[PDB]
């Protein structure tokens, strides 16, 4: 349901009082996944790859949907900002996101 | 239950105004007992109930069956709470329509709070197409230029030389000070964040319009030197950019090297663009040759 993208059914079913005594250290990385997505944030979904790392390194095959969704948001991001630029600095543009240049070139350049 | 202090039966009464006001034709009772849905909401504050009621309120409404001649003080007391949720757009349609207040009742309140407000709502018209011709709704009034805030329309009407708005800032204070005319300048000012929104908003709102004016020219003014001339930091003119990416500048260049910019010089298609241009030029210059040509040799027939 994340996947397709409404994070407010997400507060909507961890906001339901029936799944809300299966909460646990489980979904609050979904609720990070969640907050990062509804805020359009990307550093924040890598701190919820950071400390959740350690639900999300048991985390099923569907790493690579929530990679997707992370690198789609970064695809929103660059076509974001990009877009108005003709030629324009890679670190007044990296800025904004506060990231490195060398994955973002690779995934640019990709 | 209002003077009770409980407003817990605010979604009982407005709960049972719906189907008090379906399954069934009333024309008079019914303006009567719109009021109250947002009569408590004041006390309650819900935008979401806001968003069920304008929506259940102005269904079908336009003037006729319908007088109180209190009619439109409650029109007031619609959408102020619609300014109060929404931020300006709200009331571009509101405040057009208070122009028969004045032919209602006595005029000389109405050049304070009705040809205060008959300004503000086309400041907040939008730039493509209803600022355009919503300014002529206003324009030709003989009250019009009996404002000396008519000059600040001419002044936002069209071809805006970059203009200092310190000037603008005796105009809004003896604007504020003044009770001659317009006096709820207090009340534009009247919340502690809204006049704050407003004028932060209407700086923003001009120096973002003036903008869209030069960039109808190619002249290229350089924005290095114009936030030299504006006396503000390139940073907020980078949040400027930020209002013009969504304000649709996608149609620009930019530069790493300089900061200078150009809203022009496409790829220019020669078989699409230097096409046009010499199509036009060719054939208006064949044409207009053509016409006085023949015409200038009726005029020498004359002379003899």
């Amino acid at each position: 349901k994340i996947m397709l993208n409404t994070p407010e059914d997400v507060q909507a079913l961890v906001s339901g009082k029936l799944a809300l005594r299966y909460a646990g250290r489980q979904t609050e990385a979904l609720k990070c996944v969640a907050q990062a997505s509804k805020n359009r944030s990307l550093a924040d979904f890598e701190k919820a790859l950071t400390d959740y790392r350690a639900e999300l390194r048991d985390d099923p095959i569907i790493s690579t949907h929530l990679a997707k969704l992370y690198d789609n948001l970064l695809e929103q991001n660059l076509i974001r900002v990009i877009e108005p630029f003709s030629r324009v600095q890679i670190e007044h543009i990296s800025s904004l996101i506060k990231l490195s240049k060398a994955d973002v070139e690779r995934k640019l350049s990709q | 239950k209002e003077q009770n202090g409980d407003v817990k039966e605010a979604a009982s009464i407005l709960q049972e105004l719906q189907v008090e006001t379906y399954g069934s034709m009333e024309k008079k009772e019914r303006v009567e007992f719109i009021l109250e849905q947002m009569r408590l909401c004041l006390a309650v504050k819900d935008y979401i109930r806001t968003q069920i009621i304008s929506k259940k309120i102005n269904t079908k409404f336009f003037q006729e069956e319908n007088t109180e001649k209190l009619k439109l003080k409650y029109y007031n007391l619609m959408i102020q709470l619609d300014q109060h949720e929404g931020s300006y757009l709200s009331i571009c349609k509101h405040y057009r329509a208070i122009y028969d207040t004045p032919c209602i009742q006595a005029e000389s309140e109405k050049w304070q709070q009705a040809l205060k407000s008959v300004v503000l709502y086309v400041i907040l018209a939008p730039f493509d197409n209803e600022q355009s011709d919503l300014v002529h709704r206003i324009s030709g009034d003989k009250k019009l230029e009996e404002i000396p805030k008519y000059k600040d329309l001419l002044k936002l009407f069209t071809t805006m030389e970059l203009m200092r708005w310190s000037t603008l800032v005796e105009d809004y204070g003896m604007e504020l000070r003044k009770g001659s005319l317009e006096s709820p300048a207090t009340d534009v000012f009247g919340s502690t964040e809204e006049g704050e929104k407003r004028w932060k908003d209407l700086k923003n709102r001009v120096v973002e319009h003036n903008i869209r004016i030069m960039a109808k020219y190619y002249t290229r003014i350089t924005m290095k030197r114009m936030a030299q001339l504006l006396d503000l930091s390139v940073d907020e003119s980078e949040a400027f950019l930020s209002n013009l990416v969504v304000n649709k500048t996608i149609f620009a260049k930019v530069d790493r090297l300089a900061g200078i910019i150009n809203f022009q010089r496409p790829k220019d298609p020669n078989n699409l663009l230097n096409d046009w241009s010499q199509k036009l030029n060719s054939l208006m210059s064949l044409v207009n040759k053509t016409t006085h040509l023949i015409a200038k040799e009726e005029m020498i027939h004359n002379l003899q």
